[PDB]
């Protein structure tokens, strides 16, 4: 049990910094579409 | 109290049960692992080994020797060791006294048998009196035994009672305390693949938004060089 | 006796577990960084 | 006693270790065929 606990707080700690980076990879995918529909609006304006 | 400190990554209230392939599969890695590294018999988690009878401080010499004897027994649970002279106790027969001995050897014979039949009397004489005091205390006596006996049983059956539901308590805290643990990873690792899978979706947007994007210049880069040529 | 090397032994197989489970943790953290950090290269066409 | 007491630490943390390395076998297996999987395909 005390081992089951340390390991819980382990694995918890593990799998919320793996939530975080995958949430940090998913902002930076968003962040990335963004500019890249702002891009592409542009060069629709320039273009036009 | 135990001296194991290592922890592992387990749950088994919260993950799931392993299949039989599959602990045949770690039970072969385990062993893999074993052969690759030679066993330490100077562990610190191994206790020391049980000293040798001489070198015990509790055991006698002669508590050695027995030891040993009993050890050299192919059978130690049947290994009986010798009786007694029993048979002295016995009620002395009469002796065969021959024509031919002399005066002094069959008194001397019949005095042997005579002391012989004076233990055996002194025996039965001490057997016929505690035989007396068993008739007089035994109910007394076999009550007081039984009234302990069943004590001891009580306590050690209460005592067992209380360390079983010691484990239970603290089995189901366990229980409990992992299956919230492992509800809330169950959650975050469906999130986390959720937030793989969609961001994976976000990049091929991205790339297919890029690659209409390169498009769109080249051609305003063309556009750009024919007005230049054309001027 | 038997107690006692019934407990090397098993001293012994929880070492090898161990680092069996600390090199399965390695190579299951490695692959979980790579597949975290694949970005998504832009497919081209085999023209 | 003792020896008996270490036997049964032993004999838990060598089970749970044993359920340990089958979870992280079985979760680098996965990670291992997605990963194939996204090289196969391409697409997402």
């Amino acid at each position: 049990r005390a081992s089951e606990e340390q390991a819980i707080q382990r694995r918890l700690e593990a799998l919320r910094a793996e939530v975080a980076f995958v949430s940090t990879r998913e902002r930076k995918a968003q962040e990335l579409y963004r500019k890249l529909r702002d891009e592409l609006e542009e060069l629709r304006l320039e273009q036009a | 109290m135990p001296a194991i400190t290592t922890v592992h990554e387990s749950l088994p209230y919260i993950d799931p049960e392993p299949t039989p392939e599959q602990r045949a599969a770690a039970e072969a890695l385990i062993a893999e692992e074993r052969a690759k590294v030679p066993d330490d018999p100077y562990h610190a988690l191994l206790p020391p080994p049980l000293p040798p009878l001489n070198e015990s401080r509790h055991l006698t010499p002669i508590l050695q020797n027995e030891l040993a004897r009993l050890a050299s027994s192919p059978d130690p649970q049947a290994a009986k060791m010798d009786a007694l002279d029993f048979s002295r106790y016995e009620a002395p027969e009469m002796p065969s006294i021959d024509s031919s001995q002399s005066l002094e050897e069959t008194a001397s014979q019949l005095w042997e048998t005579l002391k012989q039949a004076y233990t055996a009397q002194a025996y039965l004489s001490a057997r016929r009196a505690h035989l007396a005091l068993l008739d007089t205390h035994g109910k007394n006596a076999w009550l007081i035994g039984n009234w302990h006996l069943e004590g001891e049983v009580k306590a050690v059956e209460k005592e067992l009672a209380e360390t079983k539901r010691e484990i239970d308590r603290v089995s189901l805290a366990r229980q409990g305390m992992q299956e919230a643990a492992g509800a809330e990873l169950k959650s975050l690792e469906e999130t986390w693949k959720a937030g793989v899978g969609r961001v994976l979706e976000t990049e091929a947007a991205a790339e297919k938004l890029r690659i209409e994007v390169l498009e769109e210049r080249r051609r305003l880069a063309e556009a750009q060089a024919a007005l230049a040529v054309g001027n | 006796a038997r107690v006692r090397e019934e407990l090397a032994t098993a001293l012994y197989q929880h070492d090898a577990a161990v680092r069996v489970i600390a090199r399965l943790t390695r190579e299951r953290d490695e692959a979980r960084e790579a597949l975290a950090r694949l970005t998504v290269t832009g497919a081209a066409p085999a023209a």
